[PDB]
């Protein structure tokens, strides 16, 4: 009959058209002409691992990276046959456990990234089809390589910040991520989220202008622009370190992308209330005394609008919804 | 074969047509570009972040939440700062790690929201005033445009009205920021410059060339459905800039 590497091609294709139903459908017919001993089974189960994430099916994207790594424990299959390093990272995220078991995952993750960079460069001094093409593939592999070494300092900071070795293993990530990707603005975002916890804003402050200079100016649809999530983990950062002028203009990009977005409606209007608190302070040295009005007007505007969304969404942070209502009903005492 | 009329200055068809481009014909699939920007689908606590393991441990307070926290005034203890000495937390960012799954789908979401842009019902869904415009796809002629025909300000303005895009400029002229208004989209090679220091003008229209389109002026919020005006040159050439990238 039809070639199964046929029907992977076709569900990705559907995959990349929006259209997952269907792909989860052409998928799993695929992967059953292909078995778990089939040539194909660790791309096949890795393409059912992407698709069943896009689902939001959590569980069963878990179950079929899983059954992918069983086929390729080691990675050493190339790319198109047993799907690649994604399925150790996903599985990191997807971890129930989190903590050492994520690290873990992605440590095996990293380690089959770091042996391709290392392929890819000898194949360069090897006489290449394409210099062009290798650097390309070399620098995509240093970016997926350094954002997973960034998600392994943000679990030394959450699950596992009471290793007594926390700060130490965090330096070391990020002097490497900095070292293979020092133009990927997730690295020096991270090395921002490190500062700040050591009490070091300043160089916090110098990270993240750094960061920033990558990308703002491109343009919106540009690879070089960071993904929706990573960009909310910035505006965080801007807050914090007290550039909410920067995250301001952030959070208008991301709302002009997806203005069914809770969480970044609060976030502008608590960046637009912080700023609001700060003019008004320097009211009386100020030349307009009355421009914090207008700025915590504009932060009531986007509190009420997440409320909204919030209603409209049913979202279930219960706790961000009650604190929007707080920081509005303060600006309504202010007048 | 499928083709559009092409309107002139005094808005009536010049005899002339278009071949509609193959692009409109694209499935129209309203909510791709929300997915293309999502954390994890069907999350309604944290969706742009894996959940925090407290393991043994007690939870911080800021985990497990977007909301600020009270923060104690700036200048082992590590581990410390990260829980509790922040106003927000550091967080495990949810990082999609098939990219090119991701970045075929914008590719494909500028086109599903070239196609919502000449759909009637999903304009008006969207809030343009469109039951005035004699068709959709909106072709005007580059003829209207060529070079300073629409130079000034006052021309401009009086080619939108004949056009029927009188309405949805009026709307917004009650109560940077204007998605709200209609996209005149002109081919740079053709139509020339000049077009865009008239229009600049008005409030409520955006101006883009064919080239430089985006998903924030086709898909405004993330919402398919834009209010478009095509030069007649645009449209021509619409085809091959989308094959191109």
């Amino acid at each position: 009959s039809i070639n199964p590497k046929e029907l992977l091609d076709r569900a990705t294709t559907l995959l990349e058209e929006g259209d997952i139903e269907t792909a989860a459908k052409v998928a799993r017919t695929a992967y059953e002409h292909i078995g778990e001993n089939g040539r194909h089974a660790g791309a096949a189960l890795t393409l059912l691992g992407q698709i069943h994430v896009e689902l939001g099916d959590i569980d069963a994207a878990r179950n079929y990276y899983a059954a992918a790594v069983k086929v390729d424990e080691d990675g050493s299959l190339p790319e198109e046959l047993g799907g690649g390093p994604e399925k150790f990272l996903w599985l990191a995220q997807l971890s129930e456990e989190g903590g050492h078991d994520s690290v873990a995952w992605f440590e095996r993750g990293a380690t089959v990234l770091r042996a391709q960079i290392q392929s890819l460069m000898d194949s360069l001094e090897q006489r290449p089809l394409s210099r062009g093409q290798v650097e390309a593939a070399i620098a995509d592999k240093r970016r997926r390589l350094a954002e997973t070494l960034c998600a392994v300092v943000e679990v030394y900071m959450t699950d596992l910040s009471w290793e007594d070795d926390a700060e130490q293993r965090c330096e070391a990530l990020i002097t490497e991520a900095t070292m293979i990707a020092p133009e990927w603005p997730e690295t020096w975002q991270t090395v921002a989220n490190v500062r700040i916890s050591q009490e070091r804003t300043e160089e916090a402050r110098e990270a993240l202008r750094r960061s920033l200079g990558l990308w703002t100016h491109l343009p919106p649809e540009d690879p070089g622009v960071p993904p929706f999530p990573s960009r909310v983990s910035l505006v965080r950062l801007l807050i914090e370190v007290d550039m909410e002028e920067e995250a301001l203009e952030v959070t208008e990009r991301l709302i002009a992308e997806d203005d069914l977005s809770v969480e970044v409606w609060y976030l502008g209007g608590y960046a637009r209330y912080r700023l609001g608190e700060k003019e008004r302070e320097a009211s009386g040295q100020a030349s307009e005394p009355e421009a914090w009005k207008d700025t915590w007007r504009s932060s009531r505007k986007w509190l009420r609008q997440c409320l909204k969304v919030f209603e409209a969404e049913e979202y279930e942070d219960e706790r961000l919804g009650e604190h929007a209502k707080e920081l509005i009903a303060s600006i309504i005492g202010e007048l | 074969r499928p083709t559009v009329t092409v309107f002139g200055a005094d808005g009536k068809p010049t005899g002339a047509t278009e071949v509609l481009p193959k692009v409109f014909s694209a499935p129209i699939r309203p909510d791709i570009v929300k997915h293309v920007h999502t954390g994890m689908a069907k999350n309604k606590r944290q969706p742009y972040a894996v959940s925090e393991k407290a393991g043994h441990q007690t939870s911080a307070e800021s985990w497990g939440t977007g909301r600020a926290v009270a923060r104690i005034p700036r200048v082992g203890a590590f581990g410390n700062m990260c829980r509790s000495g922040r106003m927000f937390a550091p967080t495990k960012i949810w990082r999609k790690w098939h990219v090119k799954i991701n970045q075929g789908q914008k590719r494909f979401a500028t086109a599903s929201a070239l196609a919502a842009s000449a759909v009637a019902p999903l304009l008006m869904a969207r809030g343009h005033q469109v039951s005035t415009v004699p068709e959709v796809p909106l072709v005007v002629d580059s003829a209207a445009v060529a070079g300073d025909a629409v130079a000034k300000t006052a021309a401009a303005y009086k080619l939108l009205k004949a056009i029927g895009a009188g309405p949805d400029v009026e709307k917004v002229k009650k109560s940077h920021r204007q998605r709200r208004g209609p996209l005149i989209v002109y081919s740079p090679e053709h139509d020339g410059k000049e077009l865009v220091k008239g229009f600049r003008n008005i409030p409520g229209v955006e101006t883009c060339p064919v080239d430089a389109l985006n998903l924030l002026q086709l898909a405004p919020g993330g919402h398919l459905g834009r209010f478009i005006v095509w030069t007649s040159a645009a449209i021509k050439q619409l085809d091959a800039v989308y094959e191109s990238k």
